[PDB]
């Protein structure tokens, strides 16, 4: 039959789509974690700068 | 003749249905896309026009 052909045609597209769309929902979850990570790394860098500078200022004053 | 001719060309993955106008029948064959050529060859060979 012609109908036994057709059911294999949907079940084929509808797995490719759902693997593509779990390869976007994975990729985003990665890039966002590495984003979140880097936005606290940069937060680390700032704190040092502002404390190293500050201690020198208060020393020179005294 | 046509029915036998389609069936060798296009196997069993086809639907041939017909309805009667007032003579013979205008007949319609349904085939998968890319088995289009197999079906047309069968008609051309018979001397059946579209």
């Amino acid at each position: 039959k012609l109908e036994a052909i057709l059911s294999q045609e949907v079940e084929a597209e509808i797995q490719a789509l759902l693997q593509e769309a779990e390869a976007k929902a994975e990729a985003v979850k990665r890039e966002a974690e590495e984003k979140a990570k880097a936005l606290l790394q940069a937060r680390e860098r700032a704190l040092e700068a502002q404390y190293r500078a500050a201690l020198r200022r208060a020393e020179s004053a005294g | 003749l046509v029915e036998e001719a389609l069936r060798k060309a296009l196997e069993d993955r086809y639907l041939l249905a017909h309805e009667a106008y007032a003579g013979g029948v205008p007949a319609l064959v349904v085939v998968h896309r890319k088995e289009v050529d197999q079906a047309k060859a069968a008609l051309s060979r018979a001397g059946v026009a579209e």
